[PDB]
């Protein structure tokens, strides 16, 4: 049994834009084994209707998902990734910053 | 197209 | 100019007696085509690029009857590995088999390769020549024992330089607008202020695909890598991929560094200057 914990980006699909329509993501790598659980907040919120990529996995057999929704940045709006694993003894959140 | 024959470990 | 088609199958066992999950999803270079999730309602292989959704019922038929048949075997193997390891039903362990092949500018076989994992490490891999077998442990000795009196690399090799190779042409060809492009990334620098004494020089590269990119930093024309930080390429969701490099310089140093950014769809390897 060997279990590696996820690292986790949050990010924009595009350039945000305050006021464009454009997609948050939530992309977790390099975790074994393969359960996990991904929230997007928007002000420390769960959003109900995201989705996310079929599981794959890298050359040292590490899983990765995509979660993703479709939002509308703000200046004052704050969204963040909510994640848990076995490796994590509480879930870890990573805000997004629009510059990373 | 994936395989069919798939011998067990 | 080189393509590969990989399937990645995993199979997760659950406490006691419960079914497995079984998983498997095919890629065309960094582009995924289809996907098998045995806790979804369709019990099918189901298609996940535009170009595929062209094969007929045959086809779908075909790989669904494959995927099922991959699907028992792994179920038996979750069960022989528990065996093998002396490990009780109680747990949830994970089987991972990756195979495929790559073919170069000419579109013919360059190699083949079909490994296995289980619960996250090597268990028994086909070695280059698709002719032998690496075993991981004293476990994997008996499969690789099983496996050679058995021809089972003879039978590989013949998917693996044949059928593998004809489907990835017959894809790369019907998918041609999409899998046949290379998207040049569009880059820049940013600058940000730490303190009055360090800055954060950020290279971006936006937009490319294929995914394989290198993002460099120098100083005075010499590689640079203390006081610097790569991010893992991730993908945008529209088919396209990200990736960053930053360094943090000394204030007023921001001049001796340069970003390099090579990528098959730019003409020429990409120099960025921080420009005030
Ligand atoms: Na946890």
């Amino acid at each position: 049994m060997i279990q590696r914990t996820p690292k986790i980006q949050v990010y924009s699909r595009h350039p945000a834009e305050n006021g464009k329509s454009n997609f948050l993501n939530c992309y977790v790598s390099g975790f074994h084994p393969s359960d996990i659980e991904v929230d997007l907040l928007k002000n420390g919120e769960r959003i109900e209707k995201v989705e996310h990529s079929d599981l794959s996995f890298s050359k040292d057999w590490s899983f990765y998902l995509l979660y993703y929704t479709e939002f509308t940045p703000t200046e004052k709006d704050e969204y963040a990734c909510r994640v848990n694993h076995v490796t994590l003894s509480q879930p870890k959140i990573v805000k997004w910053d629009r510059d990373m | 197209i994936i395989g069919w024959m798939w011998i067990p470990v | 100019g080189s393509h590969s088609m990989r399937y990645f199958f995993t199979s997760v066992s659950r406490p006691g007696r419960g079914e497995p999950r079984f998983i498997a999803v095919g890629y065309v270079d960094d582009t995924q085509f289809v996907r098998f999730d045995s806790d979804a309602a369709s019990q099918r292989m189901e298609p996940r690029a535009p170009w595929i959704e062209q094969e007929g019922p045959e086809y779908w038929d075909g790989e669904t009857r494959k995927v099922k048949a991959h699907s028992q075997t792994h179920r038996v193997d979750l069960g022989t590995l528990r065996g093998y390891y002396n490990q009780s039903e109680a747990g949830s362990h994970t089987v991972q088999r990756m195979y495929g092949c790559d073919v170069g500018s000419d579109w013919r076989f360059l190699r083949g390769y079909h490994q296995y994992a289980y619960d996250g490490k090597d268990y028994i891999a086909l070695k280059e020549d698709l002719r032998s077998w690496t075993a991981a442990d004293m476990a994997a000795q008996t499969t690789k024992h099983k496996w050679e009196a058995a021809h089972v690399a003879e039978q590989l090799r013949a998917y693996l330089e044949g059928t593998c190779v004809e489907w990835l042409r017959r894809y790369l060809e019907n998918g041609k607008e999409t899998l046949q492009r290379t998207d040049a990334p569009k880059t820049h620098m940013t600058h940000h202020a730490v303190s009055d004494h360090e800055a954060t020089l950020r290279c971006w590269a936006l937009s490319f695909y294929p995914a394989e990119i290198t993002l460099t930093w120098q100083r005075d024309g010499e590689d640079q890598t203390q006081d610097t930080e790569l991010v893992e390429t991730r993908p945008a969701g529209d088919g396209t991929f990200q990736k960053w490099a930053a360094v943090v310089v000394p204030s007023g140093q921001e001049q001796r560094y340069t970003c390099h950014v090579q990528h098959e769809g730019l003409p020429k390897p990409l120099t960025l200057r921080w420009e005030p």
